[PDB]
RNA sequence: AAUUGCGAUAACGAACGAGACCUUAACCUACUAAAUAGUGGUGCUAGCAUUUGCUGGUUAUCCACUUCUUAGAGGGACUAUCGGUUUCAAGCCGAUGGAAGUUUGAGGCAAUAACAGGUCUGUGAUGCCCUUAGACGUUCUGGGCCGCACGCGCGCUACACUGACGGAGCCAGCGAGUCUAACCUUGGCCGAGAGGUCUUGGUAAUCUUGUGAAACUCCGUCGUGCUGGGGAUAGAGCAUUGUAAU
């Protein structure tokens, strides 16, 4: 985290506090589905999900998304979470969790 | 006699029991200076009982540490403790009251921990 | 105020004192340290072929100042690796004796640690004045 | 190897006593070792 | 004047103390140098038994330092024998 | 579900249908009650029945409870 | 004369090896290098035996078991009654306990407490005459079970009288203990 | 939580249940108490800057104390208190104070109603195949119990760069240890190591022991390449325990 930090801001970023924070928010499905019973071919139902549960779930998808980035490379873990929460922090879909959350969202919206 | 205070502080089964006595404004951890805590993570852990009242709290005490048990992090949030009951001991049985208080406020309002033991033990397995 | 080991880092302690004995080069060195490893939980001898001895003797010095005396068990047992058995775990494997009697012999040599009627290797106040001399040559690299 | 009762099965072969867990709880009220927690 | 050090266990906190107590009465009323009962930690020697169980045993410690000719030494090892 | 035991209820109901008046709102009197007055062998089972008079104190002073 | 520890580390020995055999207690006399420990005892017929037993085996016992050759010391036994069953050694007891302060009460509960502690059926404790007033009184003091008919009286309840001489006047002290008919062997 | 209680009501009592009995946990700078535990002050002593100090050596140099280690006594917790819920009853839930507020949590304990459940190397002119050339008892050798197209399963180690190697720092606790024997071993020398030699301490809060464990922290080598990940398989020798190591 110190390390990522430094790069946020040697990647002009001057409040990497709040790009954590602008990566929070701009990579939180807002809407999901669940998969309700329906008789036999069970639809899945958009639910509204908890704003606990999209911290969760947006803190989940982006240490996947890094887990995945920093794995079977020589790029840092520190460098590809700081590019995904600089990817994230403003809605690019070029980082990991802005893709998942339109994935879950238009799922969402498909599926209400 | 140099006025000292005796006042211990655990984590883990690690005791730092701290001798504050009226010095020269000198904090040794087990004869090490508290610029040299052995993980660097962990530092400024040790500089959170120390900034959060102020430096000239430090001048009038010579400060000694001595830790028994415990691992890397349990000995330093041991000795941040201890280092925090040491100073508001001092400033209770010798200075006044009431700059007591204030220490105690200030140490209360950030981390409880510094003040107050803790207690997530590992529990006996349940045979 | 005595600028003595006890204030100076661990490494730089380790680096600053290795450097004053390879630089003085007074010590008893071996001829087997370029092939022989510090332990027989290793894989390949150490990088610093030329100077993982003073290193070694360096941790040894700092290892005896701190404390009241040491052994070669004691450091065979500080120096201990997590050795690799192949399909089997990592387990504790100490090191070996010839290299903390090579160490002990050399700096009891040039008159810095001595053998105590406890049957222990502390620190000579020769050895004293002299770690304290260059732990305060390291802290005056730093004004 | 069980020097008592010849009750091999399931001998208690620690510190030489060395009887089985069905006469160890036998004499399990001679020794003290009982129910606490 | 002989110094010897008695160092008594039990299993039972009870006798134990009424033991060390009697020593230390019977020592006072007749006036003996002495060290108090000085009490070692209660050892806890446990084996876990064939889910698995425990089984314990407190064992408790103390010694008393006293001062004494042969005689009281005698007379006092002989009636403290419980 | 911390049910009372059928000793806590009896004793404690025994005690304030008896000895109403001096049992008080407060558990740490009426645990000096308690031991004062009704030879109980356990300092816990007598908690129990102190901290019960207590709650049955707290319900009586409210309005008259089957006694 | 050997100390009282011998004679309790016999006590301990008794009391867990004479668990069923009646172990009343122990009287024990030493002379030049011979400890006579006699057994005294509830019934002697667990001690004797059938044609010569206890004695003999509670010997190669302590031979086999302490370490002591046939000749270094001797064991010894006596026939008596249990205390607590026999009305004669409890009657004893309770003019002994009245001429010591203790009164009737206190007394009466102590001997049949220890009456009944002994292991008989029942006991009854009569006490008469009169305690620091004019008029005469008697007091009964029964526990357990007795019976007072039949040739069962003559069988198992033991009865003995004592006067006991107080500086006021006399009393009349009557002990009745009925004995365990299980027990009677 | 219950057939736990309330209430109406061919009703009226009692038992074993169940709760309940035992044993444990945590907070006690308020007791009571210490060289088989520790802390501080203080003597003698070593080094360093000296301007007062820091690091210590010192199983008696003395003292105090149990702040920390420790033995108990007690104490505390009894859902204390507040508010929802409940015939506004026995009770449940949310919150506050509390060391501990889900029955603060677990396990042993009976009485009544099932176990041929497993033997006692048991006793009884018991029933019955022989009464022994049987090994049933003894030995003494050498091979097994490990063998391999395969199936059922649990584990260890990896597929790496949040990583491997090379250094450095060096953090615990439960245990356990020898007698009429060879236990745990400190230290010193030799050996690349394995190990060996010479002793020493401890029958133990004392010595091993502060078990300087591993994971961990830092700095360099590596550079994504079945690679410097992996370590399966196999060769060569050298040592240790065991009579005997194939």
């Amino acid at each position: 985290i110190k390390h990522t930090l430094d790069i946020i801001n040697v990647l002009t970023d001057q409040n990497p506090i709040q790009v954590v924070v602008d990566a929070i928010t701009n990579t939180g499905p807002r809407e999901d589905t669940t998969r309700v019973g329906g008789g036999g071919a069970a639809r899945r139902q958009a639910v509204d999900v908890s704003p606990l549960r999209r911290v969760n779930q947006a803190i989940a998808l982006l240490t996947i998304g890094a887990r995945e980035a920093a794995f079977r490379n020589i790029k840092t873990i520190a460098e590809t979470l700081a590019e995904e929460l600089i990817n994230a922090a403003k809605g690019s879909s070029t980082s990991y969790a802005i893709k998942k959350k339109d994935e879950l969202e238009r799922v969402a919206k498909s599926n209400r | 006699a140099v006025p000292s205070v005796q006042t211990f502080g655990k984590k883990k089964s690690a005791t730092a029991v701290a001798h504050v006595k009226a010095g020269k404004g000198l904090i040794k951890v087990n004869g090490s200076p508290i610029t040299l805590v052995e993980p660097e993570i962990l530092r400024f852990k040790v500089y959170e009982p120390l900034l959060l009242v102020g430096l000239d709290k430090f001048s009038n005490i010579d400060i000694r540490v001595r830790v028994t048990g415990g691992g890397h992090v349990s000995q330093v949030y041991a000795i941040r403790q201890a280092i925090a009951k040491g100073l508001v001991a001092y400033h209770q049985k010798y200075v006044d009251e009431q700059s007591k208080n204030e220490l105690k406020k200030a140490f209360t309002s950030y981390d409880r921990t510094l003040l107050i033991a803790d207690s997530r033990r590992p529990e006996p397995k349940k045979f | 105020p005595g600028v003595s080991v006890r204030d100076v880092a661990a490494q730089d302690f380790i680096n600053a004192y290795a450097s004053f004995l390879q630089r003085q080069g007074k010590l008893e060195v071996p001829g087997y340290v370029d092939i022989v490893k510090t332990s027989s939980g290793n894989e390949m001898p150490p990088q610093d072929a030329e100077g993982w001895f003073y290193k070694r003797a360096a941790s040894v010095a700092r290892h005896i100042y701190m404390r009241k005396q040491v052994g070669v068990g004691k450091l065979n047992k500080l120096y201990g690796g997590a050795k690799s058995r192949g399909v089997r775990p990592y387990k504790h494997i100490d090191a070996s004796g010839s290299i903390n009697r090579k160490v002990l012999q050399a700096l009891e040599k040039i008159g810095i640690v001595e053998i105590s009627p406890k049957g222990g290797r502390r620190i000579s106040e020769n050895g004293q004045r002299d770690l304290d001399r260059i732990a305060a040559q390291t802290l005056e690299e730093d004004e | 190897q069980c020097r008592v009762c010849s009750s091999h099965t399931g001998l208690i072969r620690k510190y030489g006593l060395n009887i089985c867990r069905q006469c160890f709880r036998e004499k399990a009220n001679d020794i003290g070792f009982n129910k606490f927690r | 004047i002989i110094k010897i050090r008695i160092t008594l266990t039990s299993t039972k906190v009870k006798q134990l103390e009424n033991v060390s107590s009697n020593i230390v009465k019977n020592a006072e009323q007749h006036n003996l140098v002495k060290k108090g009962p000085v009490r070692l930690p209660t050892k806890v020697l446990k084996i876990s038994t064939r889910t698995w169980e425990t089984y314990e045993m407190r064992i408790h410690k103390r010694y008393i330092d006293l001062e004494a000719p042969v005689q009281i030494v005698k007379r006092i090892t002989q009636i403290t024998i419980e | 579900g911390r049910v009372r035991t059928k000793t806590v209820k009896r004793a404690s109901k025994a005690l304030i249908e008896r000895y109403y008046p001096k049992l008080t709102l407060d558990f740490q009197t009426n645990k000096r009650l308690c031991d004062e007055i009704a030879t109980i062998q356990s300092k816990r089972l007598r908690n129990k029945i102190a901290g019960y008079t207590t709650h049955l104190m707290k319900r009586i002073q409210k309005g008259p409870v089957r006694g | 004369v050997a100390d009282g520890v011998f004679y309790a580390e016999l006590n301990e020995f008794f009391t867990r090896e004479l668990a069923e055999e009646g172990y009343s207690g122990v009287e024990v006399r030493v002379t030049p290098t011979k400890t006579e420990v006699i057994i005294r005892a509830t019934r002697t017929q667990d001690v004797l035996g059938e044609n010569g037993r206890r004695i003999n085996e509670l010997t190669l016992l302590v031979q086999k078991r302490f370490k002591y050759a046939p000749g270094t010391i001797v064991l010894y036994a006596e026939r008596v009654q249990d205390r607590g069953l026999s009305a004669v050694a409890q009657a004893e007891s309770m003019k002994f306990k009245l001429l010591n302060g203790l009164a009737i009460r206190r007394a009466a509960y102590g001997v049949v407490r220890y009456v009944m502690e002994s292991g008989a059926k029942g006991c009854e404790v009569v006490v008469s005459g009169k305690l620091r007033a004019a008029r005469a009184k008697a007091m009964k003091f029964a526990d357990g079970f007795l019976i007072h008919s039949g040739q069962p009286v003559n069988d198992f309840i033991d009865t003995a009288t004592r006067h006991v001489l107080m500086r006021q006047g006399v009393l009349g002290i009557k002990v009745k203990i009925m004995r365990d008919p299980a027990k009677s062997r």
